[PDB]
RNA sequence: AAAACAGUGAAAUUGUGUGUGGACCCGAAUGGAUCGGGCCCGUCUUGAAACACGGACCAAGGAGUGCACAUACACU
């Protein structure tokens, strides 16, 4: 529902707020933050963050994200980039349909399931896997590598 | 601390921090059209704005 | 149309209730008359168990 | 569907025009609310208390071993006002609870997809009687819903601008604006909202003209542009169904601006008019159909008693008689 | 006024004899004055009413709600429904079999001789007839 | 014979309406399509009806959609499918067999591709037209078990538990799976 | 520090008059003596009528709120 009312609104003439009579309701009977993970709280970190207290792996002092940022792509999907209207067309007609990956920001190719139309096709990308190349072939497609 | 989360992390502890409302938004907005305006006149018949390249 | 519809059923349900009622009553009064004449052999063959074991 | 007829300044009519499609559009009284209530937000003015009233005095408290309670009291001499009880909130001149501030979230967002769907089904209820009238605008004596005026409408003084209204047949509902006019019950007529007054028609018009500053003084009437037409103005207080003086102009302008069942609008970009989950209310009545009536199976109306254990009574269910038998 | 439903008129007696009139007062409301007679429950670890003693009072519950046909009778055997206009006695004409009117406190006088002419030839009964406007 | 009896009318009831739900939405035109349903209920015993009217009453959660392929994999060669559902375009599929469905809702880009394709879309109050005895149609459901957030739940630090843990993450920072198996 | 209208004028508390009782509450009654049942509330506590603590009386004020970040549910 888009509105609903509180709690705090039914507790009103009920003495301890719903936090118990010999428990209360203290300031910080825990301790602050996440403090207490070697000590009090070692069984909530060994149950739900096994992986906390360590380190690990290679160090770079400085990276660059906008240098190795890259989005993928399977060849199941190579005709859905096309409008639906276009996909229609080159379903009937005699032509080979050129599709770069580069234009919808895709830069790598991957093998996964099989063709839509099984009619040759050219793709346009930066780096494609093994099986995708053997796919492409298959149906006397090509495979062109580009910046 | 208790149940399951993603551990916490927020920072709110130093005391100095300022906060900064936006209560001005739709009158800066106002003032800067009419600033524009004005502009436009002292030199009536030129664009407002310079040719620039591609790159 | 679907509501003139709406009368054609009112009207095949009444005829099916009267129906149904009438179809009752008959059963009704076809097993007290079997309920009769059982309790009077019931009650005779009580009789005759009985004398069996004295012999 | 239908056409729709124009209304010249003497109140002839001769010309004559289709209808939008908006109008066949199917209306939901839970969107509109929604939408009602997060929109109306927007215009809030923050207010908030001084940022550390209640705190200005030197204050201690005393702790124990002198009799009294605990609580902070002012260092003074020579007034009454030595050891009275400072800072706290159950305090006279302490500080409030929780004191109000200006970091509150003042407005609401509402996706742009249903804001455009609420506004297209809000016009659509202005043409259905039932919620016209449901809203309390009177249309007892108009001839026929929605009402287009003509262009080449020459007016330019309110005496004339009236003569207009009167002929279209809206004396009684402007009349039931003028006689609303009240002052307002509570503390809201100290804050410069004194004076309450009914709704009346709105006029649209989308092309200037000078009818727009002739009829303006007459109250209860409000004008706004086809372009930018609010769901305020449309649904006022929530409900909907407010009554419409169209312009010739304005009422064509529908077409481009909704565009057509089933395609997507021209002049909103990314929007298309939609298909509800079932296409009336009336659905429940489909169950009376021929089609329906072969499925089901035939009901059974006799219906066991419930149990009765009162001596006198079971003894007419069950008749008891004793037996001499000892098998 | 000694006026009853006509449907009721020989049954109204048993029904009025047999109403409560149980009253469920505050516990210790009699002992101090700052505590008033509205009822509130017992909440405390030790008390004797919260606890059902016997010989402290009872209770209000569920078991104690009435029949859902006599319920809100008033004891001339009707219902009863506000009124302040002329426009709203049009209402009841319907319904005048069970439903009796009663006119709202701040309407005055010059209005009230309006409202009971309308009443006389519409056949609507009005509880508050004598009102204000005995002198 | 007596204890036979006794689970024949236990798994009916099972299957039956409960008559004490009702959906929660404040939409009239959904409210209007399951009181249909529910007056069909009462007067019949047959297992697709109270299926379909127990349905309209679950969560919008419970109602987790589908994509068109998946119904073509669990038609199971029916030719009319069922489905209280909103059912969705699939861009790996472009031909796909003549088929009908009714179903609650459909996306633009989904309907146009079954059209193109033969086929029709038909709303839930329009069933009793499509068909004439129930035989020829199968109703097919989605699981809500398959949303990115069931990823999450359970224990990461329980021995062979599959769970992922709540993490921060980037291109060095991240807690990893380290009690499952491999 | 206090202190608005020469409005309205509650409760605690006092005097006079008229009635009913001897701390008072619940159930049931008489023309009339009364009969039966009930220890002082709130609170910590295994356990309070306690020789455990707080409470002379009345009015007014007086305590789960706002923002940020992940989250499960309901609704669009």
């Amino acid at each position: 529902m888009f509105n609903k009312k509180s709690k705090s609104r039914k507790l009103r003439g009920h003495v301890s707020h719903g936090y118990g009579r010999v428990g209360k309701h203290r300031k910080h009977p825990a301790g602050r933050g996440k403090s207490g993970g070697l000590k009090h709280l070692r069984s909530l970190f060994q149950r739900y963050h096994p992986d906390h207290f360590r380190k690990l792996g290679i160090v770079m002092f400085h990276r660059n994200k906008n240098a190795d940022f890259t989005r993928t792509v399977n060849v199941s999907n190579l005709w859905g980039l096309m409008k639906l209207e276009e996909q229609m067309k080159f379903k009937s007609s005699a032509e080979v349909p050129v599709v770069d990956c580069r234009n919808y920001g895709y830069l790598k190719v991957l093998g996964g399931g099989d063709l839509s139309v099984k009619k040759p096709i050219v793709v346009i990308a930066r780096q494609f896997t093994k099986d995708a190349e053997e796919k492409i072939n298959a149906v006397g497609g090509k495979c062109v590598v580009a910046a | 601390m208790r149940g399951n989360q993603m551990l916490p992390n927020n920072h709110f502890n130093k005391g100095s921090m300022k906060f900064k409302n936006w209560f001005n938004q739709p009158m800066r907005a106002l003032k800067r059209k009419e600033v524009r305006e004005q502009k436009s006149k002292i030199c009536y018949p030129n664009p407002l704005k310079k040719l620039r390249p591609v790159v | 149309d679907l509501i003139a519809k709406k009368e054609q059923y009112n009207l095949r349900m009444e005829e099916l209730q009267k129906k149904q009622q009438e179809q009752h009553l008959k059963r009704v009064e076809e097993n007290k008359k079997y309920a009769e004449k059982r309790t009077v052999e019931l009650l005779e063959t009580y009789k005759k168990i009985a004398l069996e074991q004295q012999l | 569907s239908r056409q729709v007829n124009i209304i010249e300044q003497d109140g002839t009519s001769s010309r004559t025009t289709s209808v939008p499609a908006v109008f066949n559009l199917n209306v939901r009284q839970d969107l509109i609310s929604f939408t009602h209530k997060n929109v109306a937000m927007n215009s809030r003015q923050p207010y908030a208390v001084k940022p550390g009233a209640g705190m200005r005095h030197s204050a201690k408290s005393w702790g124990t071993g002198r009799a009294m309670a605990r609580v902070p009291r002012v260092r003074a001499g020579g007034t009454r006002r030595a050891g009275q009880g400072a800072n706290a909130n159950f305090c006279r001149g302490g500080r409030m609870f929780a004191p109000t501030n200006v970091n509150r979230r003042w407005n609401r967002k509402t996706l742009l997809s249903i804001r455009r769907y609420a506004s297209a089904m809000a016009v659509a209820a202005t043409s259905i009687p039932a919620y016209v009238e449901g809203r309390g605008h009177r249309i007892e004596q108009i001839e026929n819903i929605p009402l287009v005026l003509s262009n080449k409408i020459d007016t330019e003084k309110t005496k004339e601008g009236i003569k207009i209204l009167y002929n279209l047949g809206l004396k009684e509902e402007l009349d039931k604006v003028e006689e609303s006019k009240n002052i307002r019950a509570g503390k809201g007529k100290w804050r410069n909202r004194r004076y309450v007054l009914k709704k009346g028609p709105l006029f649209v018009y989308t092309s200037e003209t000078s009818f727009t500053k002739a009829i303006r003084n007459i109250p209860g009437v409000d004008t706004e542009r086809v372009e930018n037409l609010s769901i305020l103005d449309l649904a006022p207080g929530g409900q909907a169904g407010r009554l419409i003086i169209w312009m010739e102009d304005a009422f064509e302008k529908l077409t481009e601006i909704y565009g057509e069942m089933n395609e997507e609008s021209k002049f909103k970009k990314g929007y298309t008019m939609g298909m509800d989950v079932a296409e009336n209310i009336d659905v429940e009545n489909i169950f009376y159909s021929d089609e329906v009536q072969e499925f089901i199976d035939i009901p059974n109306f006799i219906k066991k008693d419930k149990m009765v254990m009162e001596k006198n009574k079971l003894a007419e269910i069950q008749q008891y008689v004793e037996i001499e038998e000892r098998i | 006024m000694d006026i009853v439903n006509p449907s009721l008129s020989k049954v109204i007696d048993i029904i009025n004899k047999g109403k409560s009139k149980k009253q469920f007062k505050r516990f210790q409301s009699w002992r101090v004055k700052r505590v008033s007679e509205s009822w509130r429950k017992p909440r405390g670890i030790d008390n004797r009413m919260r606890r059902k003693f016997g010989g402290a009072p009872d209770m209000p519950g569920i078991g104690y709600k009435k029949p859902n046909a006599i319920r809100f009778l008033l004891p001339n055997g009707y219902r009863k429904i506000m009124v302040a206009c002329v426009k709203d006695l049009e209402a009841l004409i319907s319904l005048n079999s069970f439903y009796c009117a009663e006119i709202r406190h701040a309407v005055g006088s010059k209005k009230r001789i309006e409202i009971l002419e309308r009443a006389e030839e519409l056949g609507i009964l009005v509880i508050n007839k004598e009102g204000k406007l005995v002198k | 014979m007596l204890k036979q009896k006794m689970f024949e009318h236990y798994k009916k009831k099972a299957i039956l309406f409960d008559e004490s739900r009702v959906p929660r939405t404040k939409n009239v035109f959904y409210q209007s399509l399951f009181s249909l349903y529910k007056k069909v209920c009462e007067n019949t015993e047959n297992e697709i009806v109270h299926k379909i009217t127990k349905r309209l009453t679950m969560s919008r959660t419970e109602r987790h959609p589908l994509k068109l392929s998946n119904i073509i994999e669990q038609a199971n060669g029916k030719e009319i499918v069922v489905f209280v559902g909103k059912v969705l375009d699939d861009d790996k599929i472009l031909e796909i067999p003549k088929i009908t469905i009714v179903a609650l809702k459909i996306s633009k880009q989904a309907k146009e591709k079954l059209t193109l394709n033969g086929g029709e879309f038909y709303t839930l109050d329009k069933l009793f037209y499509i068909s004439k005895d129930l035989k020829d149609v199968a109703l097919v459901k989605g699981d809500k078990n398959n949303r990115k957030c069931t990823r999450y739940f359970g224990a990461s630090g329980d021995k062979g538990s599959e769970t992922y843990p709540r993490t921060r993450k980037g291109a060095r920072r991240g807690e990893r799976r380290i009690k499952n198996k491999k």
